[PDB]
């Protein structure tokens, strides 16, 4: 799988591919990797599914019990810390990688990342899954500072794109999602929406 | 996979007399081929009368020497007295074997004064198994030391020699060439060589310089 | 009554519950003990009911160890937990140390048991009452010859001479004008004997006492009926 | 009438008569005083004997080799008390190689004493203590009741007819701060023999005293070993 | 086995097989592998058959409950959350893989529930070891918001593609329609391959059998 | 007979033995506590029932966490056993949740520790009402009161013990919302100084502290210097 | 923690007090009725409210425990509350070992099991109510009647809370063994209306029928047909 | 941590007169792919205290909330007392003998370096419990790169300067690039002394990379 | 290690070496395998010395208080049962211990060999340890019940002697004991060296 999240002015945009595979065979090819903890916080799931399900649904849990306490809307350190503390603690258990991605009054837009054993970091751009492999080096190019909420769909979804073509375990459609103050806008890319690089030929 | 013992190395000796009890050690810790420290005594002070040598793993030797200070204020608010050697021993045997099936990988040595005003040398096994010697070495080079001790000290195998008492200054003198010779012919040993002595009037510590790795 | 619980202080802090066995103990049977260089002597009067019951299973003198032994006076059969437990504290304290447990530390460990009575998450199994027994533990140590007296309040005190029981006012009373420090076992044990036949309601006579003695060379010795014929002759 | 049995039962007053009750306890007790000056703490104890024939029933305990304490009321939860202090200050030394703090000690002893007056079935500790340490910020005294709260204090005495004690130590406070040890010392066997009935008077067998320093451990020195302190003492009418 | 399961306009179509195998060997032509969950919702079961029956079953025991406490029908999600989560807590070890669907007051729903506790919604799944051969049909020949007839053409297609071309699966092609008006339960809705006519008898007369003893233990009836 | 226990209503649906526990509190010393602009303040008269106890014996202001202080009134063993309660819910929060714990989350779970203990027989109420102050730059001040009774309330100005009426109108009439923690430092002195009772308490040792943004989120208790010029004019305007 | 010793315990006379204590509470409750029929039973009683403003529909009294079992009760509700609550887990124990539905006498057995354990348990009174439940099992119908004490009869007819003497009077003026389910429910209005002290309505009151198809409550408009007559 | 995912390479610790200075890179390696790249592996305990950890990273997060609570109630108690580093040192022993003696073990090996009552402290800890004092330390392959290198000087030199010893440090860093594989240019030093502690941000080896035209 | 015990008619005769290893190093040759239990029996070692040591003196505080109880000395097939119950629990965890409880009661003299696997048996002869089997030899060919006491020594001290020369594991010097009616008695400590200028 590969999952992507990146932070621009005033909010995140999540990406994720669409595809779980059993050995080599793809159960889902239109799986939504990106869960919704809570109204303005998400988090996209790598690894086991089941782990990474069921963690999500203790985590939004805890923190809808914990925001509708304290009167506020909750904290994306809050929602990863919470993450962290359970993959800490049964990391020789479940093996799962998430990055948290939301958007809080306080600090705005933020990305963190819970890779597996259970460490938590903040970080402006953030990948993972067996893809991420096959991207990092071109997330280190092109990433700019201050790039917009257009320009950071469109880095998103040609990372996710070269990601699917080279990776088997990920590929499908791209889901993605653009969080903010307003609120979240998710769209799907699919076919030709897919951003294409020409394969070389003799 | 994860294994919770190591080798750090350390070697320690223990000699008794009539009025005294020496305990000598090197300071050298190392894992593996790589040496950690030159300065670590692996000889603690219990009592007034008393000394301990560990040797092995140096966090069950940490241990040990903690858990014998909490014990020995114990008996001592409980029972209105210090502990002595002997009880010092069997106390240590019992701890050890507590944890007979994950073991302290430590060779400790016992050496002090009795109540009689003797010297004593009690040596454990890392199980817990505890047997009263006049001399005995402990560590990496035990094999290396016991024989010359067993020659000298306890004049084995040695024809029509006068069987002499051994004297403070004798004791010193052999335990530093022991060491020495000790530090020529092994690895884990060799950094330094502290002699502490106990004696009626109290305890002293001597240093002297060993051969660097 | 069912009023007030077992853990409660009078207005005054006494702790009625204690209060009440302590004087209950004046119900017990006599007892003395007498400290000496020479070594330590415990008596007491066997206080037989009738004379079907046999007077040898009366046992109010025990071993602890070799070089302790106790006397008691009150219910007995608290008396024997109480020992049951210096006797494994003593064993447990030769297995882990080689060497012989002290008096003081013995009732020490002893009287720990008492004032530890608890209803309320006091443990699975608890006593719900304190033990309504004095002690008069004696015996032989590095110090030398040592009593201690352990009552129910827990408070263990040395003491050269004592007197438990029913007649301890004047038995105590007796002590204090006859002893003295440098006095040997032989006169100490005739005076003790001389007081519980003065407080004793029955005539003194081998059957209806028990009386043993610690001193540095024996263990704990129990004075058999021809030895305390001899004396009681003697005296 | 009704109040006075439970622990857990508010008077219409706004008393609980228990705690009150367990503190008439040790105000019936061997009379202590705790003293303390820039460079040392003693602990002072009347030693006090069932009969001619008994011994005088310690007063004065080692909890540590900085720290000692003195006690008044009932011995059994006395010695329990220091049972704890004591495996507070060995697992202090386990954990952290340090000698205890005697605020973090005595912070501890009033959460565990506090534990049983709030709930069913329990007793209040009915013990009070004369704590006496030496740390980093230097000499202390500590004062304990079975009440949890605990003070900080520059002397104290507590047992039967402690307020002599009291009076003549917050007439004389000024000086001990500046005092060497042994008329620190013989300042507190002043204020004992004040609590003692004019009658009485002190002598070796029935003293003890309990001193810590910088460098000297703390140290009970018995009745064969009081005589050099009261040696100097003069007399009172 | 062979399992499926597909959602229509209205409702929800799920399909199977009826072969039961212990190793390489038949133990039932005719095993009834969709389970009652509620009146809305049925789950089909592959893996371990014991595991799956005895986790509806339970599952079903809470719905019961929970839905005649509530005095409302169950929801598929309910049935979904219950499963995962005691699956997981299982750690996989039981291994009941599920397809459960229902028809409630939102709609018609799809879960495939996998033995680690994953999960996935979907308007088509299949399970089993005919699962890949009736996702060939599915993804051929799949359309959205089709009629009830032609849901059930394309799963009798599913499950006869897993039967004539896995040999666990079998015997048979069980049908359970659930639609928000109406639940129809076709046990055999088709056969697609039947025991050939015995050519010879073997029948055995009386007396071919010798018995060395005999014992006969008349019971008192009314 | 319906006084004996906290499992009892009285037929008038009163629980009296909270209401004893609250006769308790009001026979303790007055703690006064005020909210600000820039941050709070607390301030306790602080009884010297013995001139040999030493300065900073029985202290009532606590540090539950390093942004969150406590004034306390009552019982000061029960008092110093809450602060352990909150000093370990503080430590709880922080350790799950990643951040230090908004003192009206943490009112509220000292509160309800607080309102366990009346529910049930086997325990008696606590005998200490309490508040609590602190500073966020996003959240500000806060200053929240708990009764024995286990309801907490946010307050401008608190004030608890035996004065807590006179105090509340001196608090009244100081316009706390405006001023700053400098002045406010001022005027709680005078207002312990006048509700102060020289006949029935013979003296008493002021004790202060404050938090807010001069001390960036941090409770401590108050420099010495600033503390005398508070005293000093606290007499003055005493007269 | 809570207490650990009996709050109920015989009294000189023999009599546990709190259990009758607790039978005066139910017989203060609402009339509550039942009758058994030849094709089916039949569970009736009154629902009525303080005022209009109670929503009727919101909760209750008649409450199935399966498919094929419902009960009434007369007394506290929240106590009829957990009993269901334990009574439909009970059912579904008994549903996930033997994979049939359980029968009526057992569900009695049980439920009457946990009266009896809030009876002798400590620090618990007893439940208040008296139960009626009702069921289809084996091709005949069954009605039980469950007292506070956890006592089980059988009954081919009876009544239960206010006026009860004078409602089985009634019943056993009227009742008869050839009836059937309408009929049932004709007397079982009667018997309600005898002891009402009102204007009857499809809302006051809340009536369940048990068959060979199961147990259902009548909606408002087939009661109120039936209450035509 | 029975296997490690996410480590951190050697940590550099030396003492010189008045303070103690170490040394980190800011590094969290997966596997040998340098995934994160900006994380401290250094803390700040106290005032007279900071901390320096290998391996996995997460145990180390794990020690900083567990030790900052410690700290921050010694902080609360406002008793005049605060926790010294040799007295940390043998907390955080007890705490990695226990997790190992439970077979759960925490990967990483802390190095403590401290300046309390006029003395410089510097201890090791291992995952094991093993514990030791010494003017100077590494982990890592750093114990077989770096340490030579302080133990060199230490020896010729018992005492050192803060620039001294920053300077050898430096040295010791670069030879770490140079021929370390898991070791990152970027690297913070902290260093305490009287004042107290001070961390300094991302710095550079500055490599010379000269031996290979040749 | 080796060890001997054997039933004659003036009581029981107990030998051990002296010789204690860690795999073919030897740590120790002075080791007391013999254990004195009490004045009224004893025990010896094979296998894990500190197992055998441990158990045995947890055995003779078990039996202190069985005699503090019950004012009789306990018996040997109630100690022997006592160890074998207590071992038993830790079966399969590693223990390896063997032993030789001997003493006196009113039965007579008293022999019970108890070994980790959970053997316990009685009998007029036992060998335990690397060298048993050499020692079986020689004890069963010179033993009889109508045996003098001086002959019980002799053929412990050869057989004990025989053993050390032929198993590397054992050496040393013989710690020859004798139980009697009254008491255990420390008859010989002679060393298998003095023992070959003897024998050859």
């Amino acid at each position: 799988t590969t999952i992507m999240a990146v932070q621009f002015d005033g909010g995140v945009v999540l990406g994720a591919d669409s595809r779980t595979t059993t050995g080599s065979y793809i159960a889902n090819r239109v799986t939504d990797k990106l869960t919704p903890i809570h109204d303005r916080i998400f988090c996209c799931r790598s690894g086991s599914a089941a782990d990474t399900q069921a963690v999500a649904d203790a985590v939004t849990y805890q923190l809808g019990f914990h925001s509708i306490e304290l009167n506020e809307p909750p904290l994306v350190h809050t929602a990863a810390s919470l993450f962290k503390e359970m993959c800490y603690r049964y990391r020789e258990d479940l093996m799962a990688g998430i990055i948290i991605a939301g958007w809080d009054p306080q600090e705005g837009g933020q990305v963190y990342s819970v890779p597996m054993g259970g460490m938590m970091v903040r970080q402006s751009f953030a990948i993972g899954g067996s893809g991420s492999s096959y991207i990092y080096g071109y997330v280190d190019a092109t990433y700019r500072e201050g790039m917009t909420k257009e320009e950071c769909l469109q880095f998103t979804a040609n990372a996710l794109a070269l990601a699917m073509e080279r990776d088997g375990s990920s590929g499908g459609v791209i889901r993605l999602a653009a969080i903010a103050e307003s609120g979240v806008e998710r769209q799907v890319l699919l076919g030709d929406q897919i951003p294409k690089f020409a394969v070389a030929t003799l | 996979r994860f294994s919770p013992y190591v080798f750090n190395g350390g070697t320690i000796l223990a000699i008794a007399g009539e009025d005294f009890a020496i305990v000598a050690s090197d300071t050298r810790l190392s894992e593996g081929f790589s040496i950690h420290t030159r300065d670590s005594p692996k000889c603690y002070k219990l009592t007034d009368k008393t000394v301990i040598g560990c040797s092995g793993f140096h966090g069950d030797c940490l241990t040990l020497t903690k858990i014998i200070e909490a014990r020995l204020k114990m008996y001592k608010h409980s029972n209105n007295k210090a502990m002595t050697t002997g009880a010092i021993a069997a106390m240590l045997s019992t701890i050890l074997y507590s944890r007979r099936f994950f073991p302290y990988y430590v060779y400790n040595i016992i050496g002090g004064l009795d109540e009689e005003g003797k010297g004593a040398v009690y040596s454990f096994d890392p199980v817990g198994s505890y047997q009263r010697d006049s001399f005995k070495a402990g560590g990496s080079a035990s094999a290396m030391l016991q024989p010359l001790l067993d020659n000298q000290v306890g004049f084995k195998n040695m024809q029509n020699v006068e069987h002499v008492p051994l004297s403070l200054d004798r004791a010193m003198r052999l335990v530093k060439d022991v060491f020495i010779s000790a530090a020529e012919r092994d690895v884990y040993t060799g950094d330094a060589l502290r002699i502490c002595i106990v004696t009626k009037e109290g305890i002293r510590e001597e240093t002297v310089s060993l051969r660097k790795d | 009554e069912y009023d007030r619980g077992v853990n409660t202080f009078s207005p005054e802090g006494r702790l009625f519950q204690v209060e009440y066995a302590i004087e209950a103990i004046k119900l017990g049977s006599t007892a003395i003990g007498i400290q000496t260089s020479e070594g330590v002597c415990l008596a007491v009067e066997k206080r037989i009911t009738s004379p079907l019951m046999e007077p040898s299973s009366i046992e109010k003198i025990v071993e602890i160890d070799a070089h302790i032994g106790c006397a008691m006076s009150g219910l007995i059969a608290d008396a024997k937990t109480l020992i049951d437990k210096a006797r494994v504290e003593t064993q447990n304290h030769w297995f882990t140390y080689n060497e012989t447990m002290t008096v003081e530390s013995v009732t020490q460990a002893v009287s720990n048991l008492a004032l530890q009575f608890g209803e309320e998450d006091a443990d699975p199994g608890a006593m719900s009452r304190p033990f309504g027994v004095a002690l008069l533990f004696g015996g032989v140590d590095e110090k030398g010859p040592q009593l201690f007296h352990m009552d129910p309040s827990g408070t263990f005190v040395q003491c050269d001479a004592r007197a438990i029981g029913s007649a301890s006012e004047g038995a105590q009373s007796s002590l204090q004008e006859v002893y003295h420090k440098s006095m040997t076992l032989k006169e100490a044990i005739k005076s003790s004997l001389i007081i519980l036949k003065q407080v004793m309601e029955e005539k003194l006579n081998a059957t209806n006492i028990e009386l043993a003695t610690v001193q540095p060379g024996q263990n704990f010795h129990m004075f058999t009926k021809e030895e305390l014929e001899e004396v009681i002759k003697d005296i | 009438n009704q109040y006075d049995n439970d622990v857990t039962v508010w008077s219409p007053q706004g008393r609980i008569h228990q705690i009150e009750y367990a503190m008439e306890a040790v105000k019936q007790g061997s009379a202590t005083v705790g003293l303390k000056s820039k460079t040392h703490a003693v602990l002072v104890a009347l030693k006090r004997a069932q009969s001619e024939l008994a011994a005088h029933q310690k007063k004065i305990l080692h909890v540590d080799n900085h720290i000692g304490i003195s006690i008044a009321g009932l011995t059994a939860d006395a010695r329990l008390l220091c049972n704890f202090m004591r495996q507070e200050c060995l697992d202090s030394r386990f954990v952290f190689d340090r000698p205890l703090p005697v605020s973090r000690l005595v912070s501890l002893i009033g959460s565990k004493t506090q534990i049983p007056t709030q709930r069913y079935g329990r007793r209040p500790y009915g013990v009070g203590l004369l704590i006496a340490g030496y740390d980093d910020m230097g000499p202390h005294i500590f004062q304990t009741c079975p009440s949890a709260n605990y003070f900080d204090c520059r002397a104290m005495s507590i047992g039967a007819r402690s307020q002599s004690a009291r009076t003549y130590l917050e007439r004389h406070m000024s000086e001990f701060m500046e005092c060497n040890l042994n008329e620190l010392v013989k300042h507190g066997l002043r204020a004992l023999r004040e609590t003692l009935p004019a009658e009485q008077d002190l002598t070796t067998k029935n003293v003890s005293i309990g001193i810590v320093g910088k460098d000297l451990e703390f140290t009970i020195y018995d009745d064969d070993d009081v005589s050099p302190f009261l040696e100097g003492l003069e007399e009172r009418p | 086995t062979t399992i499926a399961g597909v959602v229509y306009k209205d409702g929800i179509v799920l399909g199977a097989d009826t072969r039961a195998t212990e190793g390489m060997v038949v133990a039932d032509k005719n095993c009834s592998k969709i389970h009652f969950i509620s009146p809305n919702i049925y789950c089909c079961g592959a893996g371990t058959a014991a595991d799956t029956d005895m986790t509806t079953q339970l599952i079903s025991s809470n719905l019961e409950l929970h839905s005649l406490s509530t005095g409302r029908l169950p929801r598929v999600v309910t049935a979904n959350r219950m499963l995962k989560q005691m699956l997981f807590r299982y750690q996989g070890y039981i291994g009941a893989a599920l397809v459960l669907g229902g028809v409630d007051v939102t709609g018609p729903h799809l879960y495939s529930i996998y033995p680690h506790g994953s999960t996935d919604k979907l308007p088509y799944v299949t399970m089993g070891s005919g699962s890949l051969a009736a996702m060939a049909v599915f993804e051929d020949k799949f359309r959205p918001d089709m009629e009830e007839e032609e849901a059930k053409n394309l799963v009798s297609e599913a499950i006869a593609a897993g039967i004539f071309n896995d040999l666990g699966s079998g015997s048979n092609i069980d049908l359970c329609v659930i639609s928000k008006n109406k639940l129809d339960f076709l046990r055999p809705y088709t056969v697609p391959n039947k025991k050939g006519t015995r050519l010879g008898r073997y029948r055995c007369e009386k007396g071919t059998t010798a018995v060395l003893t005999e014992k006969i233990t008349p019971l008192e009836i009314e | 007979g319906y006084d004996l226990s906290a499992s009892t209503f009285s037929p008038d649906g009163r629980v009296f033995q909270v209401e004893y526990a609250m006769k308790a509190v009001e026979n303790s010393s007055t703690a006064i506590g005020i909210r600000c602009k820039d941050g709070v303040v607390f301030g306790v008269e602080k009884l010297v029932l013995s001139k040999l106890y030493e300065e900073g014996s029985n202290k009532r202001l606590f540090n539950v966490d390093r942004h969150v202080g406590m004034a306390v009134a009552g019982l000061l063993a029960d008092a110093r056993s809450l602060a352990d309660i909150a000093r370990e819910e503080a430590s709880n929060f922080r350790s799950n949740f990643g951040y230090n714990i908004p003192l009206k989350h943490l009112a509220d779970r000292v509160a309800m520790y607080v309102h366990a203990y009346t529910l049930y027989s086997a325990v008696r109420p606590f005998g200490c009402s309490f508040m609590l102050g602190s500073y966020s730059v996003n959240d500000g001040a806060q200053l929240y009161m708990i009764d024995p009774s286990g309801v907490s309330y946010g307050y401008w100005g608190c004030a608890i013990g035996k004065a807590r009426q006179a105090a509340k109108t001196e608090i009244e009439k100081l316009q706390m919302k405006e001023m700053t923690c400098r002045d406010i430092v001022k005027e709680v002195a005078k207002i312990i100084y006048i509700v102060h009772d020289e006949v029935k308490d013979k003296a008493f040792e002021l004790e202060l502290s404050w938090v807010g943004e001069l001390t960036n989120g941090r409770h401590e208790i108050v420099p010495k210097d600033i503390r005398e010029e508070a005293e000093k004019y606290a007499k003055e305007s005493l007269k | 923690r809570g207490y650990s010793f009996s709050l109920t315990t015989f009294s000189p006379s023999g009599k546990l007090v709190q259990i009758e204590y607790a039978l005066a509470a139910v017989a203060g409750g609402a009339p509550s009725v039942g009758i058994k029929a030849a094709n089916g039973v039949v569970l009736a009683t009154e629902k009525k409210q303080k005022s209009i403003l109670y929503d009727e529909r919101s909760v209750h009294k008649v409450e199935p425990i399966t498919k094929h079992i419902g009960l009434v009760y007369s007394g506290m509700g929240p106590d009829y509350r957990v009993l269901v609550h334990r009574a439909r887990k009970l059912a579904q124990q008994y549903y996930l070992v033997y994979q049939e539905p359980i029968p009526t006498a057992q569900l009695v057995q049980r439920v009457a099991s946990v009266m009896q354990e809030y009876t002798q348990s400590g620090g618990v009174r007893p439940f208040g109510v008296s139960l009626l439940i009702c069921g289809w099992n084996e091709g005949r119908p069954y009605l039980f009647q469950s007292d506070p004490s956890g006592a089980y009869f059988a009954w081919k007819a009876t009544a239960m809370g206010k006026n009860y003497v004078n409602g089985k009077t009634f019943l056993e003026k009227r009742y008869n063994e050839d009836l059937e389910l309408e009929d049932a429910i004709h007397t079982a209005i009667l018997t309600l209306k005898e002891s009402f002290e009102g204007q009857m309505t499809e809302d006051n009151i809340e009536v369940g029928i048990c068959n060979e198809a199961g147990f259902r409550r009548l909606t408002p408009t087939e009661v109120k047909d039936y209450l035509a007559a | 941590t029975q296997n490690p995912m996410v480590t951190g390479t050697s940590v550099l610790g030396v003492k010189f007169e008045g303070g103690v200075v170490i040394a980190a890179d800011m590094l969290g390696s997966y596997g040998s792919l340098a995934r994160f790249r900006n994380i401290s592996r250094i803390m700040r305990v106290n005032n007279s205290t900071m901390l320096g950890a290998s391996g996995d990273y997460a145990d180390f997060q794990y020690l900083k909330q567990v030790l900052g609570q410690m700290v921050i109630d010694e902080e609360l108690l406002g008793d005049g007392h605060s926790y010294s580093p040799r007295a940390i040192h043998s907390w955080l022993t007890r705490a990695m003998y226990s997790r190992r003696s439970k077979m759960n073990p925490l990967w990483n090996t802390m190095v403590i370096g401290g300046y309390a009552d006029g003395e410089s402290f510097l201890g090791y800890v291992d995952m094991l419990g093993v514990a030791y004092e010494a003017p100077s330390l590494a982990t890592g392959y750093g114990a077989y790169l770096a340490q030579p290198l302080l133990r060199e000087v230490l020896e010729k030199q018992p005492v050192l300067s803060q620039t001294e010893a920053r300077d050898l440090v430096e040295r010791c860093m670069r030879v770490l690039y140079y021929r370390d594989a898991r070791s990152y240019n970027r690297f913070q030093i902290a260093t305490v002394t009287e004042k107290g502690v001070e961390i300094e941000g991302p710095l550079s080896t500055e490599t010379n990379w000269d031996i290979a035209h040749m | 290690t080796t060890t001997l015990a054997f039933k004659f008619r003036h009581g029981v005769i107990v030998a051990a070496d002296s010789r204690a290893t860690a795999g073919a190093y030897i740590a120790s040759q002075t080791v007391k395998k013999v254990i004195e239990i009490n004045p009224y029996l004893l025990g010896t070692m094979a296998g894990g010395a500190a197992d055998c040591s441990f158990w045995e003196r947890l055995l003779a505080r078990q039996c202190r208080i069985y005699e503090l109880r019950n004012k009789e000395r306990i018996s040997v097939a109630a100690a022997s049962k006592l160890l074998a119950n207590m071992v038993y629990q830790y079966k399969g965890m590693g223990l390896s211990m063997g032993t030789m409880i001997c003493g006196w009661d009113k039965r007579g003299p008293g022999l019970y060999y108890v070994d980790s696997e959970g053997n316990r048996i009685s009998g007029a002869t036992f060998s335990v340890g690397s060298g048993s089997v050499y020692a079986y030899g020689v004890m069963d060919r010179g033993y009889s019940y109508d045996l003098e006491v001086e002959q019980a020594y002799d053929l412990a001290r050869r057989a004990i002697y025989q053993a050390t020369y032929r198993d590397a594991y054992s050496g040393g010097a013989v710690n020859l004991y004798h139980v009697r009616e009254d008491g255990w008695i420390r008859v010989s400590s002679d060393n298998v060296a003095d023992l070959h200028e003897k024998y050859s």
